[PDB]
């Protein structure tokens, strides 16, 4: 039996650079063609990958010492050094890089002072000792820090490759040097290609565990086509939603898996948009969304209504084991929507503009979700026109970064199992704060390191919802058909979704 | 990480 498969993806690859990759498709690819110090296991816990063991923690929980294993290698056969990591991380925090991942490094001493421009990037409290030892100093004890070290943003990059390619690093398949279970062997255009192939990396330190010779990927935007290909043996998986999920729900090859992933309506609150600057308008939008109808009828695939910004089944209190997301903080209420809208009309000039644009990805169900929301908003906010604008993923990312939007159907999947993975995105000058929400009291609640941290973060979530700085819609369930012959693929509800390292084909 | 697509 040939060890090959063709799997699916939701968008083209957007980045091949750890420093700049922030979307799920790019991150899944990087999790499979590259590797970091730690890699998540089947329980979403960081286990030693390039690192030879868990960190040795000293200095009252603030100093982490990590040893790189003997035989950890780049695809060109050269050793991965501690210095590769030092330079890689300096590169992420360097303001010249303009990395969307800079906030992930905030725990490390001087990362804040580098962000303000008070200090140079060489002050980042990370150093090599010899070629194989890393020492890191944190500002304070940070229980999830080993989890951060498993993220693609913390992956090394090869110093030689970075020196060679400079600003063109990651421009194409030829301008990277990787170190993972697979090599990227076919990818024509970053940002545009609907197909790519990865192949077993024989220079990978743990190549003995890898069975697949190659894995092909195909972007699927139209579910009917994915299913038809799947049934003809032209795809080994097919994504499902709506009527398609309804019909395949009882199939032996069907599964649905709940993700730590909230889809939002992000709202431009910089002042450019006069409607979304008004708090009553934002609250009207929130109350107008019939989340249960969306998930039952439109998605119908194990997705669930949002109860807050933070999704369910992600983070549990160490002391009492309670889910963080244990309060119903948002809920459909048509009459309150109508009333908040009537209140807003008294405060704004409707002559100027009574219209809101909604950006969505141009895939089948993203467009359909946008149209569902359009009808909900138009039905409860009398006189409001909502336009839906489906666009390609690379254009969508750029417009979010530039705040060239009004409303946006976009979401976040937790990178690690703590509420702060979500809540940090709404901090005043966070790169992921696309809407420009700013509440200084929210910012401060996020900094709590006391025995009451859990409670303080919940207060922050409530302040965000009370201001209605972002509208949570639904928590994503991933439904699909998958051929029975596919074995041992690791699927994660947090971080990079798929790990194909130990994948194999049986019968 | 950012999710522009959910199916
Ligand atoms: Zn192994
Ligand atoms: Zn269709
Ligand atoms: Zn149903
Ligand atoms: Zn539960």
């Amino acid at each position: 039996v040939e060890q090959v498969a063709t799997l699916t993806a939701g968008t083209p690859v957007q980045s091949l650079d750890p420093a700049t990759a922030v979307d799920q498709t790019s991150i899944t690819l990087l999790a499979n063609v590259m590797e970091g110090l730690y890699r998540l296991d089947e329980k979403n816990q960081p286990q030693p990958a390039i690192a030879a063991g868990q960190p040795k923690v000293s200095n009252n929980g603030k100093t982490y010492t990590i040893v790189i294993r003997d035989g950890a290698k780049w695809s060109d056969g050269t050793q991965i050094t501690a210095s590769d990591f030092v330079a890689a991380w300096q590169r992420v925090v360097d303001p010249k890089t303009v990395s969307p991942n800079v906030e992930l490094f905030s725990a490390i001493k001087n990362a804040k002072e580098i962000a303000s421009g008070k200090q140079a990037k060489d002050t980042l409290a990370v150093k090599s000792i010899g070629e194989k030892t890393l020492e890191i100093e944190l500002v304070e004890p940070t229980p999830y820090f080993t989890d951060l070290l498993s993220l693609t943003a913390y992956y090394p990059v090869q110093q030689k490759a970075i020196k060679e390619y400079g600003k063109d690093y990651g421009v194409s398949q030829k301008a990277i040097v990787t170190n993972g279970a697979f090599n990227l062997t076919n990818l024509e255009g970053v940002g545009t290609s609907d197909k790519w192939t990865i192949s077993k990396n024989k220079e990978y330190w743990d190549q003995k565990d890898v069975s697949m010779d190659k894995i092909n990927f195909q972007v699927v935007k139209e579910i009917n086509t994915g299913i038809n290909l799947y049934n003809d043996g032209q795809l080994d998986e097919a994504p499902l939603a709506g009527e398609y999920a309804k019909q395949y729900k009882k199939d032996k090859e069907y599964s649905t898996t709940l993700m730590a992933n909230t889809m939002f309506l992000e709202m431009n609150q910089t002042g450019e948009n006069k409607l979304l600057q008004n708090k009553n308008v934002r609250k009207a939008i929130n109350y107008a969304i019939d989340r249960e109808s969306l998930v039952k009828k439109l998605l119908d695939n194990g997705s669930v209504a949002s109860v807050g910004v933070v999704p369910k089944e992600m983070a549990f209190n160490p002391v009492n084991k309670k889910d963080f997301a244990n309060e119903k903080l948002v809920e459909f209420n048509k009459k309150q929507a109508e009333e908040y809208w009537d209140k807003a009309k008294k405060e704004i000039d409707l002559s100027k503009n009574t219209s809101l644009d909604l950006l969505v990805s141009d895939g089948e169900f993203e467009k359909k979700a946008g149209e569902f929301l359009q009808g909900q908003l138009q039905d409860s906010l009398e006189g409001l026109k909502v336009t839906v604008t489906p666009i390609p993923a690379n254009v969508f990312m750029e417009r979010l970064t530039k705040k060239d939007f009004t409303l946006s159907l976009s979401g976040w999947q937790a990178d690690y199992a703590d509420p702060i993975s979500f809540l940090a995105n709404f901090e005043t000058n966070s790169p992921m704060n696309h809407g420009g929400y700013s509440n200084k009291n929210y910012d401060e609640l996020l900094k709590d390191s006391s025995s009451k941290r859990w409670q303080e973060l919940k207060k922050a979530e409530k302040l965000l919802i009370n201001d209605m700085g972002v509208v949570p819609i639904f928590q994503v369930g991933t439904a699909k058909l998958e051929k029975s012959k596919i074995k041992n693929v690791l699927m994660h509800s947090i971080g990079a979704k798929y790990d194909y390292k130990k994948m194999r084909i049986e019968k | 990480l950012v999710t522009l697509v959910f199916v």
